[PDB]
């Protein structure tokens, strides 16, 4: 491979990384990151379908609050590099999705971890507030901003130099209890997504709700669908009745 | 085993990679009428 | 300030989510966003500090949805200059008066209404190798993104008073009560079935009586052993002649989902405890780990 | 077969037809029609069987609003008038009644084009009121009942000069396609009587309960017996709950 | 009018679905009912025409319950001739306040009530080769329809005032009220079961990894190969190793008759355009041909 | 094929017709209480 | 009346149940309970008359929660010995008004609440033949009804005036309306599926047509037949070629448990006819000995 | 046995008995009846075991109003007593408790009948209190509790002087019929039990819910923890909704 | 048949009698619930 096509590798890593917190340009979707990665090396065709492929699986990964999402920036860039130099253009692609899906877990964990490290930032930018420096804010802002972009550009950059399958043996080298343990408690997880959301908007008035909810849904026939109507005309119905007495 | 499920109506076979359009645009519209009834809360599941 | 500062403010605003700490989330990009509406207000060595004070306070919502806020915050603040009296009153009034009801609807709108569809869209022409996918995608994301920013931020500053009052209304306070119940409704659902937790322990394997297995050692041979299996089975009785309950079954013959609703409050606990998300998570995944090894799950 | 037994079926079919829209002393249903019709040829006992068995299938036919019933006055005047002469007085029910049914469609389709027809009968029975004629509204009335009574004088007229295995020949030499279309728009007609329904009564208040009950409709374990008194409830509870802040 | 224009107004009155058109359903029949009083009362040239213009209007209730609103029409207009500055006030307002909610409890009362007891009762001798059954059914259905229709017309016309004014109170609207809520879930109910639309086209036909299907090639053989085949159902795995999806699943994945609201909902607004149901019904059976014929239904 | 149904317990076999009253009167009572719940409007349905 | 007195009182309404007529359940031990205070109050000749009137009416509630309303009743008499022109006029009102609502909390609280983990606690020893099993039943239980007596009668007594004027007051009737809505609901639950009425009469035995059934006559033989027959099953076909059709099957088609809930009505009204439960009871058991003699049930 | 022994469990029966009904010391309870039985009689350890099954048996025999328990106290004395005069200590214990069930019916009717002739008892209270007397009344009472003392102590004295399979004897020499018919009217029973409450608290506001908790019973998929869920979720947001309007 | 239910998880077979401590504990807590929410009136039925 070129050095130039590293050169350009690197920055598309760091574009991702950006572009995971900014999300607002997407650069760090499968779609687009891609098709960049394969365009600077000449596997363009390969990438697009790679990308595609992974936009597909990738559909619902968004972030909502502290709820991090999976990370579909680290996936995009890896999976696409490994595919790029391990040959198997068209053919590899079911490996690199293979490998995708754990490398996603990592890099939400890379991200929480940056997140968690992005607090003392904000407390140097309030330090700098009371001092009356305007500039040293934006100084700070872009330090975060170019953390979060190294966060991924130094993972691409290391698998550069490694054998290709390197991320695949070292995910295959691994025991089967752990890989069960993470299994187990990647169905747990939700629920804290969950708890934040109760926490915010939890009153004595809505729990009958909760539980009319949490009752209803061990009927298997009643759709999710259907269930989100039930909730809906049993709003519309609570409204209607609140607002009759009142007035 | 060889035929693994990803989610969202992707198969990604030992030799290649199909999408299934029905299970796909069912799980879209599924998470759709989630997030639009949690204010978008709905979390990230395996469809 | 002139058209030429919104426009900056604007442009500037695409990086509100640049810092995301923990703890107060958008803080840092929300005074990012505001330091040229800071420096063309506030000039001489104090009223910025303020202002920075201000704009560092918690702030959260949906990055393309806080263009409008912005707006009313350009609108509320530029009288402040000028002299209104209206000081740290309304300020931090709209701002966590829209952050969470504008989130509330941005984020389906913008993360699973148009994201998902565009992106299937995109991968539609991607899985044949056609580049128009992508770019369909990036072209028709960023011109949808740039207008709603732009146009809501425009809204927002032009008519800075004629919605910093009307939050106090009706329509509202009914809009928020009712995705209240919605949310809760839907949540339990989803709390319920999209949370699992299973547990594989064995309680007890007490042996059925010889009246209820179907014994399929004295059974018909030939196309009449299937039929009377068959029948057998519609009459309730078992095929094994040893039943096994697990304390899934035990916890489940109370109420489904148990042991979910149970994690779930455990986590609402925990967070109220000032504990932070991280910490759960990786507490979570360590449970996980822990009873696959010890077999309780 | 005599032709005074010929006119007697006539004046019956004429007296169905007649009571097909009147609907009031009930000569068009089939436990009279059938053993009028048998009775004044002979075939008393068989035409009392058909006509009770067709009674029993036809339990649930009522015009409501604008949505016609299956016209069980056709139905009973053909097959008995079939059953009568093609010999097979009591063995011949079951063809008789397995050609009723489409003949019940060809009925309902005759008497909605004669519904249809008669809306320019009241247009000159209006264009006669504003002249002030008092009696030529009463000819038109009649003129209107006349009609609907031809619809069906004239299809069993017809019958008794054809050979008796026509009808059946009929059906039996129709394109396998064409039945099954037929089987499945008839499905989806009742569809339509809903709508009626639903545009007479149907308010922002009440949606919600036609949510609640579609939502609720996919239990299999629950009947139609449990639903209506789920609903009974339901609307007492809001009935209750109303009159408690109002007053 | 004595005892007999009110007798002769009453038999008029079983004509009263005489015209039935599509327009104004039975406007006609009740025209033609009120004939005799309209000539004992208005006799000169005109108000016998303003009369008919009045009868003419719409009108449509169950023919048998349509006695009372006949005996309150007779008695409201019998004061017009002899003069009560009541015109057009309410002659037509009974009219509407009546034929909805007693046509709502006639058609149960006489349609699938009384009908269908009297027509199993006459059914039951019928079967058998007894006249007795469609005499009885005769008899029994004649006298109660005539005396119904003759004793509610007296009651209606000698209770004239003490009805029409009763009318605006608060069992009538609670009864109104709670018959909306029940007709609008049940109706949705029977729309959601008892409207059949099968689509039979198949979308998807994925292949069944060689874990999950019962793989009928190396299954035990004899009195054994039942028992574990039932006991791999009773797991979850398939009978077959390839997984058919057709329309009608990813339908029914998003809620259970979703079509059949559907086609409820364009039928209503087809009404709603001002078509008659007669083109509706014939476009209806005319798609379900067409679909049968291209393979969707 | 020549046991038909033809709705409210009437079979029509090939060589008679039989009505079974248990499920006459169940498609009776129903039909009478969805009357009753939709004031007659529960359409025609063959039960 | 001094603390003596109380505790004389107290220990002598462990007998509170003694009599347990149907008519006035607890009149005799409500009535014996008051002797002494009684007897320290009124001392002539005819007050301790009307006294024994007063307390010899209906009572009934839980044994143990009855100290508090004795309390009560201790404090509202001993002010008539005084003089305080309350005579009759709350003395019976606080025991009606407390016996109710307090039996409803008394009996899930002892009876379904600490006894059975009291029991299971001691079954747990004593299966192992510890006699340490029924000792700390037994001692565990007595302490904790002797303390609960005493300490409840004392809080009454003493809070004699404050609570007797409390009861009319939101929390109790909010507290009641509550319990009679969740009683209602769950009684009809637990009729619906704890009376158990199964007939067993044949009604129909029709046949089924030659395309419903297995046809367990033409099936492949050998590793196929098992899979054509589940297939079949899925699609829907029976097993057997005959279709039977029950009277508890008809009774179902209508609505589940509707024998159970006629029962209960029928009950009810029995009941209302001032039927002693007793007699009610043994006629069902001759009804199920009949209806298991007639082939009915 | 010795005829000391006799005396200690015809005083343990009379006590039993007595605690039947005053239900205070639990000395009617399997746990302490069996042991107590068995302590006097040598057979402690098998007593122990006995009264432990049955404990765990009788873990829901709760007197409720007019609703009767199945009186464990009679069981809990006679088939320990059985046991006790019939060798077999750990391994006669299947035997006691498969013939204590019936006992306990038996117990149940004896219970029933002496509460009913118990209302003469408190006839001559009151008469005796409209005389003055005030230590008749105690007489009576203690009179009332000594007839219910002696319900128990007759059977089980009277079983001492039988051989050992005799209970047993008279429950397999009974004809097939009455056992089923007996075991189908004790499932209809309890509904007497439920009528007693619904006679108490029953308004024409709390009917509606009792049809909807009708209705939704049929659902097996819900637990009766979650329709009990559901009851308190309804019953609270009706209370919610109740004083929106009033206040 | 030899191995018999008494409920509350009671089996007493024809030897000896054991006593599954799940069952039993199900059936304490659901006679509890029932308890509370009908006031004690759920009435004895044998889970
Ligand atoms: O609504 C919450 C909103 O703010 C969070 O901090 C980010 O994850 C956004 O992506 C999200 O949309
Ligand atoms: O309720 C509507 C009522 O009026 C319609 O015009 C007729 O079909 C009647 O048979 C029907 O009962
Ligand atoms: O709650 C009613 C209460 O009084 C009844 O008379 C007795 O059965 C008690 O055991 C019961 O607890």
């Amino acid at each position: 491979m070129s050095v130039i096509s590293i050169i350009l590798v690197v920055l598309i890593a760091f574009l991702a990384g950006i572009e995971g917190i900014l999300d607002e340009f997407q650069f760090h979707q499968p779609l687009i990151a891609c098709t960049l990665i394969g365009l600077v090396t000449g596997n363009l065709t390969a990438c697009i379908i790679l990308g595609g492929t992974l936009q597909m699986i990738a559909l619902g990964w968004a972030n909502i609050g502290a709820a991090v999402a999976p990370d579909a920036a680290l996936a995009s860039v890896a999976s696409a590099i490994i595919l790029v130099l391990g040959g198997q253009g068209v053919a590899g692609i079911p490996s690199a999705i293979a490998i995708a899906i754990p490398l996603a877990v990592a890099g939400l964990f890379l991200t929480m971890i940056v997140r968690t490290l992005a607090v003392p930032i904000v407390h140097l930018m309030d330090r700098a507030a009371e001092k009356g420096n305007i500039r040293s804010v934006e100084w700070l802002h872009i330090s975060a901003i170019c953390m979060q972009g190294i966060r991924i550009a130094i993972p691409a950059a290391a698998l550069l130099f490694i054998p290709a399958d390197s991320v695949q043996s070292f995910l295959e080298a691994m025991p089967a209890w752990l890989t069960d343990g993470m299994a187990i408690g990647g169905g747990m997880v939700v629920a804290v997504g969950y708890a934040l959301v109760i926490n915010m908007m939890a009153t004595k008035e809505v729990w009958p709700f909760f539980v009319i909810g949490f009752v209803v849904a061990a009927i298997s026939q009643l759709t999710l669908i259907a269930i989100g109507a039930l909730g809906v005309a049993l709003a519309l119905i609570y409204l209607n009745l609140s607002k009759m007495g009142g007035g | 085993p060889h035929m693994k499920y990803y989610g969202n109506g992707v198969t990604c076979g030992k030799h290649s990679c199909s999408v299934d359009w029905g299970k796909a645009t069912t799980c879209i519209i599924n998470n759709g009428a989630m997030a639009w009834a949690t204010g978008g809360h709905q979390g990230n599941h395996k469809c | 300030l002139s058209k030429r500062d919104r426009l900056r403010v604007a442009w500037r605003s695409t990086f509100i989510q640049g810092s995301w700490n923990y703890e107060r989330m958008q803080n840092g990009g929300w005074a990012f966003s505001m330091i040229p509406a800071i420096k063309k207000l506030y000039k001489t060595k104090e009223d910025r500090s303020s202002a920075l004070k201000r704009h560092l306070e918690f702030f959260n919502t949906h990055p393309y949805i806080a263009s409008p806020i912005l707006g009313v915050t350009l609108a509320l603040e530029e009288e402040r200059a000028n002299g209104a009296e209206v000081d740290d009153v309304a300020i931090q009034g709209v701002k966590v008066g829209m952050m969470g009801p504008l989130a509330g609807v941005g984020d389906p709108v913008f993360w699973f209404t148009i994201r998902p569809m565009l992106g299937a869209l995109g991968a539609s022409l991607a899985l044949s190798g056609n580049i128009l996918g992508p770019i369909l995608f990036f072209v028709a994301w960023n011109v949808i993104r740039w207008g709603f920013m732009w146009y809501t931020q425009e809204f927002g500053y032009k008519a800075g008073s004629k919605i910093t009052d009307d939050l106090s209304g009706g329509l509202l306070q009914d809009i928020t009560k009712g995705a209240s119940i919605l949310g809760m409704f839907v949540l339990a659902a989803l709390v319920q079935r999209w949370v699992n937790i299973q547990f594989a322990p064995i309680i007890s394997k007490v042996k059925l009586d010889e009246g209820a297995y179907i014994d399929w050692s004295h059974l018909p041979q030939g196309a009449q052993g299937i039929k009377t299996a068959l029948q057998q089975q519609q009459a309730g009785l078992a095929l094994s002649e040893i039943k096994v309950t697990t304390l899934q079954n035990n916890l489940d013959n109370l109420i489904p989902g148990l042991a979910a609703v149970a994690l779930t409050f455990l986590c609402m606990w925990l967070l109220k405890k000032k504990i932070s998300p991280i910490i759960i998570i990786l507490g979570l995944f360590v449970v996980g780990i822990v009873g696959h090894l010890i077999g309780l799950l």
